Order: structure tokens, then C-alpha cells, then sequence
């Protein structure tokens, strides 16, 4: 609670997993 | 030292993988420890991540080449051992550059497998 | 992910007769004897078949209204439309039937009173009452007179004939 | 070649303390073994055997706690290692507080690093534990 | 010389590897040429089984809605070289994965596939000696301990697989609701017209004694499962002659 | 009968049934039968060294259980 | 006479086991006859019986060597063959001299196996 109080590359990576995963999951729907 | 651990890794990972092949020649690759298959399929993308095509043979293997710097083969590899690309396809590692391009062939194979898919059901 | 049932692999089904419906006048039981996941007669064109429920005897022919029945240890009679008697005896199970003419009996075990012998019975029956003066409990005796009510049934059955 | 039993639980970690990358002093060596020996090792998992010996060796968890009653046997006094090849470990001279020592260090370790090892799961505190035990291997 | 002997030594040993892995065949073959029977009598024994437990729901409210445990009995052989069936029914099991599901599987390589995977979702499995025929008791023993397991279960499942031909063997399920949901919707499929093709079954039953249906729930229940285990049996032997075959042109490439 | 009060479920009745039935098969034909009436199944659960745990919540001898 | 057909008995169940032993390691000791079985149970023990530790190799070995003479080697091979030490455990027949060592061997393994029980009980 009291740490509520005061408080690019690899972004890249990580999309592109997501989008593959999720195609891969989307696929398995339908 | 991160360079040292992950090819030490590698190589122990290949090494292992070596001797279970002989098993999986005779029996076959379902009689295995259900941890050992996981090694099996680490090793086998790790095998086909290896390769690389060359902008020397561009007419040989009909692709364009790749440069890889040494901090993205480094940084690929060891999320591989990690395991946190285990979902992604055994032939996107193959012929590829650094992990993006696995990546990026990866979505592409999504794609395709998508659109049969949608052609099977559509032919309901 | 899913599977398919293990029914729709076992495609033969029963036929149920609308209750609405004109009546047929039939001179055949279609019989199903099976034990243990095997059928000893299927789909048999029988005069008529006599079983033994905890109730008592009933007597199956064509046309037999709907029921349930719970077979006790006991033999089961099947009378042929030629005049041939058929006589298994069954250590339990099940007995459904239907009104379309069909009467499926599943038992855990029918053995033709034709392998069956009485002298082995008579001690058997000897034994298992000796048994059951030394069984330890009340749950080692009820289990005894199980045997016994069997072994009874088993003696008794083959006196008859 | 043919189960978790003792010689089965003690023998892979001696081979883990087998890996080595530089020379190791004798009082340093044969002290690891005997620890491992007895069965001092058994609730240290496979993996962590390496940072135990480290710990062991370059420090000393009993004075770190506040709990170290040995008089001498302790593992920063190198000239210890003349005596242990004079009277051996299994003599009453040494024998003593050799096990003190690694109880109290079982103890310790356990309690104070084991447990929070095992509580690991951000991936940051996942390949920072994997760079300290694979430097271990090449330092003890 | 020692490496020319090395390789005759090496080729020896296979020479008895091919000849002790063809006679697996040949007993085999005849496990598969005997047991052969019941492709003809099969099918004509469930028949009334499929009214009281026949129902194509949809696999995520059955699931989804678990207020009890779903103890699950899965079928798999105690013999390995028995092809991917061992594990592909482990992959099944995975995929419907849940808080309340728990396992009771049958089988060596059951007892010790689950066991690894989920050291929760275990209690015990059977280990049964396949000397005997397939019988009746063996299943009547398999449900009492299921129920044994967590008698206050919302459903007993059976993963089994069915010998379709020689050469295919699918994965097929038996679904078995407890007592109290299944009186209840033998109680609909009665009263309302839903459900017609069991309306009269479920009236049926409705006049006897509960004893009487609690017996029917009973004896059914077994013969489902008296129809898996007599199913992989068929399944195991013709998949231990279609990968031993598999192993008989690795053992002469090699 | 009198079995049901001391808890013994109908499908332990009908094993006993069973066993006794062959029993009675003529010694030339109980070895076919005697096939169906052999309890030669046993549990055990993972123990966790990579032994086994014998847990039976059920009798598995039918004629004594 | 005796010491002849001893002999051979004995070669010729090491000559069986070693047939076995491919069958072993192909089907798995699950699928051997009861008769194999009984050929392998005792066959491992003459392989481990004839195992002997040598008065000069103590250092070697760090135990006592053993002379065993010629009448106890034919009366304890002779017993193993015909199934008298069925029951005795596999292991005892590891690096020792005559049958006599071979049972207090035995005796010594199973005191410290009460003796490990006992700790787990406590446990
Ligand atoms: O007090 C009662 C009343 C009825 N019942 C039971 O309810 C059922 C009603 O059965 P039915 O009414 O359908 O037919 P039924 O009398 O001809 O039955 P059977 O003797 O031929 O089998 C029968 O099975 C009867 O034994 C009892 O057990 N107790």
C-alpha cells in the first residue's frame, strides 16, 4: 500500500509471441 | 559469462540428445520418459535453429542471407533453454536468422495452418 | 479438445414403440442373452424365455408389456417356435423388456445347466454349511449363505431335470 | 544402470562436488566430502550442492548468525588442514566440532538460503540464481 | 582384430534383438488372432446402457461447473512397446485439467505416467494381471474403489480406446453421472418432453423400488466399464503389432 | 438377503454368485470358466522414492474379503 | 563325481542366464516364465558368489581375505543349485568365502535393516 503512495527491443519479442499465440489458440477455436 | 553458460548448456542439451536417439531409433520416440521427450524437442529446435542461411548461397538454398549479431544469437538462444518458446513450431527455427525471424516465420506457418482450417470447416 | 462416445461406435440401438401407434401381433421374442460383455444368443426369434426375478417367475412371450426386471441365482428357460427347450442358469444381472417384442437379458455369468454337475454341489453345499458354523462375524455369514442360497439353487435346479 | 535410498541420495552429490575448474586445498576438499559423507547433504537439493560448498568454504554462517561455539575448527584457519592430516577427521581431537560446525552450517543454510532459493519465480530472480550456481561450479 | 570383431559383436547382438522382437510378434500376432472374437461379439451388449447414460452435452459447462470431485478412471496397459496410447490418453487428461479432477487410472504405466505429472491428482490404480479373461468382477472392482476415492463425486469418467479396425484405434469416453444427477434428469426425460427417446425408459424405472434402480445404476455402470478394459485390451494388442512391426524395420536398417 | 444390512454392495453379491457358479462347472469345463472368476487385479499409489503404496479401500479377494 | 557335475550344472545355468539376460532387457523381467525366474534369482547369486576377496588385496578391498577349501566350495555351490538358499538375499553372496560367511553375512544385513526400520518407526 505505502509503495502505492510514490510509485524497448525486447517489447518486440514479446508482441510478436502474443500475436503467434494467440493465432495458434485462435486455430484451435475454429 | 552469459555467452560461456549458454553454450555450455547447448552443448550439454545436444550431447543428451545424442545418446537418447539411439533409443529412439530402434524402440521408437514414444517409449521415452515423458522429461526426456521435452529434451527431445528442445534439441531438435536447437538443431534446426543452428541453421543459417548464407548471402553466399542465395541460389543454392533460394532464401536471402542472414548477419546475426553475437548479443541476439546469445539472447535467443538462451530463452530456447528457458522453455519460453516451447508453444512456437519445430520448422520455424529452421533456416532463420536471429529469434525474431523464428518469430515472424512462425506467425506466417499461424497464418496458412489458419486459412486450411477455415477451408476444412467452410467445406462443412 | 473431445471425444466421441463409446455408443456411437456401438451403433446397434433399441427400438422403442411410440406409445401412439397402432398394435402389430407378434409370434416371436426377439431374445438377447449376453454374459460378461458377449452375447450367448443375439437377436433370437424365440416362442418364449422364462426367468426367475426376485419377485418371482415370469413368463416372456411376444408382445410383453414394458418392465424391469432383477434376476436372482436361478435358471432361465428359452422355448423355441420348433418345440426345443434351451435351459441356461444365470447368477444374476438384469432382464429388460420391451414392448416392441424384444426382451435383452444381461447376466454376469450364464453357464448352460448342461456344464453344470449336482454330485460336487451336495459337498459343496456339505462344506459351506460347515463353513458357516465357523464363520468369525455377521458380515463372514451373510457372505456364506450367499454361497449357500447358490449352491441351493444349483442342487435344486438339476433335481428338477 | 539397473529410487531414492542413501547410497543413491549421497552418490549424485559426490559427483556434483566432483566438478571443479581450479585445484581445491586439501582441508577445503576432504571436509566437503566427509560432510557429504554423512549425510549432511541429504535435505540440500542436487543443485544447490555447489553454493553449500562455497559458503562452507569462502564463509562461515555460524559467526554470520551469532551461533558459532567451536573453540578452534573453523574453516578460515588454513592451518588446520596439517592437523586433520595428522589425526583425521574421526579423531576425538577433531571430531567434536567438525560435526558442530556442520550442523550448525546445515542448519543455517537450510533455513536461510535454501528456503527463499525454492520461493523463486520472477524470471529476473530465476536467471540471477542460475548465473550464482553456475559461477559455484567454477569457484568451489 | 578387435574394431573388425567389434562391429560382429555388435551385429550379433542385434541378430538376437530382430529374433527376440519378431517372436514378440508372433505372440502377439496370436493375442490379436484370438482376442480377434469380440469385433464380432461386440456392440450387441451396451445396448440399453446408451438410454441410461448416452448424452452429448458440451465439454466446458460439464466441467466448468465442478462443485465435487470428478474422479476419473482411465484405461491404459501395464506392458510397454504399446505404441503412443499410454501417453496419448495422458495428453487427453491433460487438456481437461481442473482443481476437482482426480485420477484412478488403471494399469502399470497408468499407475506411473499420472503419477509423475500430478502427484495431487492421484490415490491409487490397479494393476491387473492379464492372464485371465476380462470378467465382470474386475470391473465391479474398479467402480468400488472409484467410488472409494471421493464418493461424493460429480462424475466417473473412463478414457478408453476402441479398436475401429486392425489399424485404427481411436479414443473414446464414458461418461457416468452419480446417483443423484442421474435421478434427476431420469426424472425430467419422465415428466417433460424433452428428452423423448428416453421417456419411456425413465417411466419405466420410475415405477420399480429404488433398490432396483440403484442396481440398474450399478450393473450398467460395470458393463461400460467391463466394455473399456475389453476394448484396450483389443486396442493394446493391435498396437503392440502395428509399432512392433515399427521396430522390426529399425532393427534391419540397423 | 441378509447381506445388505452388514453394507455389501449388489455387485460383491453377484462376484460371490459368480465364484460359486463355477465352482460347481464340471472339472473338464471350469478351466474355461474358472478364467472369469480369478480376482488377479491389486492397487498401489505413487509412493514418491519410486516405490509403490498399496492402498486398497477395497476387499479384493471376493470369496473372503 | 560330485565336483564334475557340479561343475557343469553350474556352466550351464551361467550359459542360460546369459541367453536370459537378452530376453531381460528386451521384454523386461515381467514377462520371464517361473522358471526363468528361479534360473536368473539363482544364477545372479553363483555370479556374485564366485567373487572371492583375497588375502593380498585387502587394501584393494579394505576387508579380510577368505581361504575356502575345496569340500565346503562343491557343498555350498551344490546347495545354491537345488534351491537351498532361495530365501538367503542376493547380496550376501558378495565378496565372501564359504557358505558359513555367506549366512552371517545374511544375519549382519538383516540387523542393520531392523536397525533402519527401527529408525524410520521412530519416525
Ligand atoms: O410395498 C411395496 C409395494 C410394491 N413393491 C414392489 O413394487 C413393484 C410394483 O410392480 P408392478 O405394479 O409394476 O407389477 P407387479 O405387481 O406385477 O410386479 P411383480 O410382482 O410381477 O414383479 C414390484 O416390484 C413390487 O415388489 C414393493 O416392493 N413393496
Amino acid at each position: 500500500e505505502a509503495a502505492e503512495r510514490n510509485p524497448t527491443g525486447d517489447n518486440a519479442r514479446d508482441r510478436l509471441l502474443k500475436e503467434v499465440l494467440a493465432l495458434q489458440a485462435r486455430i484451435n477455436q475454429r | 559469462v552469459d555467452h560461456y553458460n549458454v553454450a555450455q548448456d547447448v552443448v550439454q542439451m545436444l550431447t543428451k540428445y545424442r545418446e537418447l536417439q539411439d533409443i529412439i531409433a530402434v524402440l521408437g520416440i514414444d517409449e521415452l520418459s515423458e522429461e526426456d521427450k521435452l529434451i527431445v524437442d528442445r534439441a531438435r529446435k536447437l538443431v534446426k535453429f543452428l541453421s543459417q542461411p548464407f548471402q553466399v548461397a542465395e541460389v543454392f538454398t533460394g532464401m536471402t542471407g542472414h548477419y546475426v549479431q553475437l548479443d541476439d544469437t546469445i539472447d535467443s538462444f538462451s530463452g530456447l533453454l528457458m522453455g519460453t518458446y516451447d508453444q512456437v513450431p519445430e520448422m520455424a527455427f529452421y533456416m532463420v536468422g536471429g529469434i525474431n525471424s523464428v518469430l515472424e516465420k512462425a506467425k506466417k506457418m499461424a497464418e496458412e495452418a489458419a486459412e486450411l482450417e477455415k477451408m476444412r470447416r467452410a467445406r462443412v | 479438445h473431445d471425444l466421441p462416445e463409446g455408443f456411437e461406435f456401438m451403433e446397434h440401438k433399441v427400438v422403442n414403440k411410440d406409445i401412439h401407434a397402432p398394435h402389430e401381433n407378434l409370434e416371436t421374442l426377439r431374445l438377447t442373452l449376453t454374459r460378461q460383455d458377449e452375447f450367448l444368443l443375439r437377436e433370437e426369434p424365440v416362442k418364449c424365455v422364462t426367468v426367475t426375478g426376485t419377485n418371482g417367475e415370469y413368463g416372456i412371450y411376444p408382445g410383453h408389456a414394458y418392465k424391469i426386471v432383477q434376476l436372482n441365482p436361478s435358471p432361465l428357460t428359452v422355448e423355441y417356435t420348433d418345440g426345443t427347450t434351451k435351459k441356461y442358469f444365470v447368477s444374476g444381472g438384469f432382464a429388460h423388456i420391451n414392448n416392441e417384442g424384444s426382451c435383452d437379458v444381461n447376466t454376469v455369468e450364464c453357464t448352460l445347466l448342461d456344464d453344470l454337475d449336482l454330485a460336487i454341489a451336495e459337498k459343496e453345499l456339505a462344506a459351506q454349511q460347515a463353513a458357516l458354523g465357523s464363520a468369525k462375524d455377521d458380515k463372514a455369514k451373510s457372505v456364506v449363505e450367499i454361497r449357500i442360497s447358490v449352491i441351493e439353487a444349483v442342487i435344486a435346479a438339476l433335481k428338477h431335470h | 544402470a539397473d529410487v531414492q535410498t542413501i547410497p543413491m541420495i549421497r552418490g549424485a552429490r559426490f559427483v556434483a562436488l566432483f566438478n571443479q575448474k581450479q585445484p581445491s586445498y586439501f582441508m577445503n576438499a576432504i571436509v566437503s566430502l566427509y560432510a557429504c559423507l554423512n549425510g549432511y547433504l541429504d535435505d540440500v537439493k542436487v543443485q544447490y550442492v555447489k553454493f553449500y560448498e562455497y559458503l562452507l568454504v569462502h564463509r562461515d554462517l555460524g559467526i554470520m548468525y551469532g551461533t558459532a561455539k567451536n573453540k578452534f575448527f573453523y574453516m578460515y584457519v588454513q592451518e588446520l588442514n596439517y592437523l586433520i592430516r595428522f589425526f583425521t577427521l574421526n579423531s576425538p581431537i577433531l571430531h567434536g566440532e567438525l560435526e558442530e560446525m556442520l550442523k550448525q552450517h546445515t542448519h543455517l543454510f537450510l533455513q536461510h538460503y535454501q528456503s527463499k532459493m525454492n520461493a523463486i519465480k520472477s524470471e529476473k530472480d530465476v536467471k540471477a540464481l542460475k548465473n550464482l550456481l553456475y559461477s559455484c561450479k567454477r569457484a568451489v | 582384430s578387435g574394431k573388425l570383431r567389434l562391429y560382429k559383436e555388435k551385429l550379433e547382438g542385434y541378430n538376437r534383438f530382430y529374433s527376440i522382437v519378431k517372436t514378440i510378434k508372433m505372440v502377439t500376432l496370436a493375442k490379436y488372432r484370438a482376442a480377434q472374437g469380440r469385433i464380432r461379439t461386440r456392440d450387441f451388449s451396451l445396448r440399453y446402457t446408451e438410454l441410461a447414460f448416452s448424452k452429448p452435452q458440451a465439454s466446458r459447462d460439464a466441467v466448468v461447473a465442478a462443485k465435487n470431485a470428478l474422479v476419473y478412471i482411465p484405461i491404459t496397459t501395464n506392458r510397454g512397446s504399446c505404441g503412443a496410447l499410454n501417453s496419448n490418453i495422458v495428453r487427453c487428461i491433460d487438456s481437461v485439467v481442473s482443481s476437482k479432477m482426480v485420477l484412478m487410472p488403471v494399469g502399470k504405466r497408468g499407475i506411473d505416467s499420472f503419477s509423475k505429472l500430478y502427484p495431487d491428482e492421484f490415490r491409487y490404480g490397479i494393476i491387473n494381471d492379464m492372464k485371465e479373461s476380462m470378467h465382470f468382477g474386475y470391473a465391479t472392482f474398479v467402480i468400488e474403489n472409484a467410488y472409494e476415492v471421493s464418493k461424493d463425486a460429480d462424475r466417473y469418467q473412463v478414457i478408453f480406446n476402441r479398436f475401429v479396425s486392425a489399424g485404427v484405434q481411436r479414443n473414446a469416453v464414458y461418461n457416468i453421472p452419480s446417483y443423484e444427477k442421474w435421478k434427476e434428469d431420469l426424472a425430467d426425460a419422465a415428466s417433460s418432453d424433452n428428452q423423448k427417446n428416453r421417456y419411456l425408459f425413465a417411466n419405466a424405472l420410475q415405477n420399480e423400488e429404488e433398490q432396483l434402480i440403484r442396481d440398474f445404476f450399478d450393473f450398467h455402470a460395470a458393463l461400460a466399464v467391463l466394455n473399456a478394459v475389453g476394448e484396450n485390451e483389443l486396442s493394446e494388442q493391435a498396437a503392440r503389432l502395428v509399432a512392433v512391426e515399427g521396430q522390426l524395420t529399425n532393427i534391419s536398417s540397423l | 438377503s441378509s447381506w445388505r444390512d452388514h453394507g455389501i454392495s449388489y455387485l460383491k453379491y453377484l462376484n460371490v454368485c459368480t465364484e460359486t457358479l463355477h465352482s460347481t462347472v464340471k472339472e473338464s469345463r471350469r478351466a474355461k470358466y474358472e478364467r472369469w472368476s480369478k480376482p488377479c487385479y491389486t492397487a498401489q499409489r505413487p509412493d514418491g522414492a519410486g516405490g509403490q503404496e498399496t492402498i486398497d479401500k477395497v476387499p479384493i479377494h471376493t470369496k473372503d474379503y
